[PDB]
C-alpha cells in the first residue's frame, strides 16, 4: 500500500485522449 | 464500596465504568473523539446526579439489606443477623 | 487589455497579513479559507502538501499559516446556554446565573 | 451508540444542500445578492429544520 | 532506431489510491467517490 500524494494542477482547459512514454510501464 | 478506591466503588462497579467506554461531548474542559459535536448549536447537559452519588445511593440499598434485610423498605431498618436474614 | 475567460486567472490582488497570526485569544477569525472560532497553534503533522484539516465530520479543525509553516488547529468560538437560577420573584428577585 | 449516533447524523446533515448551490450560508450571502438568495436560504431552513 | 518489446496483463492489486483532496484529516474513515484504479483489477505490463 503506497499512495500518490499530489504534485501539481496545472490549469489547462485542453482536451487529452492519448499518450505515451519515451525512453515498467503499466498503463491502469 | 472499596475503601481504597478513590470513587467509592465496588470492585464491580469498577469493572462496569471501565467496559462503557463513553464520552462526555460537553466537557467543561478544552480531537479526543466526536465529542466536539458539543460546537455546533448541540449541548450535553451533564445528569443531575453525579455518578459518585449514584453509586453511593447504591453502597445503601446495599448495606440496608444486608444489615436489615427487606426491613429497610417498609419502616425503620431493624437489623438481623446476616445467616437469620437468609433463614 | 485583459483576459478572463479560459482556465483560471494569473494576474490578481489579495489583501495579505492581517496580524500575528493571533494565537489564543477568540480573535484569529479568519485564516485563508474563512473561519470564524479561536483560532491558535497545533501539533499536527500536515504532510508537507496538505493545509487544512478536516476532522470525523468535515468541519476544519486545523489549518496551516500561509505565509508561514504554522499548523494552527482551529477551534469553535465559545457557546452554551445562560440558565437563570431564581428564588421565584415570591421570595425574591435575585438570580444566580 | 444510538445517541451518539443521532447526534452525529444531525451534524453531518448540516453539510447537504437539500437543492442549494452550496451548504455554506455565508458563501450564499457574499455571493448572490439578497432575493435570490432568499430562495436558496429558504430551501436550507426548510431542510435543516 | 525501433527498440520495442513486448507486452503482458497483470493483476493491478491493491494500490493505485492518491490523497484525493488537499485535506487533512486524522484516525478517520473517508469514504470518497472519486476516480481509481479499481483493486485487483489489470494492467497492461507494457516492454
Amino acid at each position: 500500500f503506497s499512495a500518490l500524494e499530489p504534485l501539481v494542477d496545472l490549469p489547462i482547459g485542453i482536451n487529452i485522449t492519448r499518450f505515451q512514454t519515451l525512453l515498467d510501464y503499466y498503463v491502469g | 464500596p472499596d475503601p481504597s478506591k478513590p470513587s467509592k466503588r465496588s470492585p464491580i462497579e469498577d469493572l462496569l465504568f471501565n467496559k462503557v467506554t463513553l464520552a462526555d461531548a460537553g466537557f467543561i474542559k478544552q480531537r479526543d473523539l466526536i465529542c466536539a459535536q458539543k460546537f455546533n448549536g448541540l449541548t450535553v447537559l451533564p445528569p443531575l446526579l453525579t455518578d459518585e452519588m449514584i453509586a453511593q445511593y447504591t453502597s445503601a440499598l446495599l448495606a440496608g439489606t444486608i444489615t436489615s434485610g427487606w426491613t429497610f423498605g417498609a419502616g425503620p431498618a431493624l437489623q438481623i443477623p446476616f445467616p437469620m436474614q437468609m433463614a | 487589455s485583459f483576459e478572463l475567460l479560459h482556465a483560471p486567472a494569473t494576474v490578481c490582488g489579495p489583501k495579505k497579513s492581517t496580524n500575528l497570526v493571533k494565537n489564543k485569544c477568540v480573535n484569529f477569525n479568519f485564516n485563508g479559507l474563512t473561519g470564524t472560532g479561536v483560532l491558535t497553534k497545533s501539533n499536527k503533522k500536515f504532510l508537507p502538501f496538505q493545509q487544512f484539516g478536516r476532522d470525523i465530520v468535515d468541519t476544519t479543525d486545523a489549518v496551516r499559516d500561509p505565509q508561514t509553516l504554522e499548523i494552527l488547529d482551529i477551534t469553535p468560538c465559545s457557546f452554551g446556554g445562560v440558565s437563570v437560577i431564581t428564588p421565584g420573584t415570591n421570595t425574591s428577585n435575585q438570580v444566580a446565573v | 451508540n444510538h445517541n451518539a449516533q443521532a447526534l452525529n447524523t444531525l451534524v453531518k446533515q448540516l453539510s447537504s444542500k437539500f437543492g442549494a448551490i452550496s451548504s455554506v450560508l455565508n458563501d450564499i450571502l457574499s455571493r448572490l445578492d439578497p432575493p435570490e438568495a432568499e430562495v436558496q436560504i429558504d430551501r436550507l431552513i426548510t431542510g435543516r429544520l | 532506431n525501433l527498440i520495442t518489446t513486448t507486452q503482458s496483463y497483470t493483476n493491478s492489486f491493491t494500490r493505485g489510491v492518491y490523497y484525493p483532496d488537499k485535506v487533512f484529516r486524522s484516525s478517520v474513515l473517508h469514504l470518497t467517490q472519486d476516480l481509481f484504479l479499481p483493486f485487483f483489477s489489470n494492467v497492461t505490463w507494457f516492454h
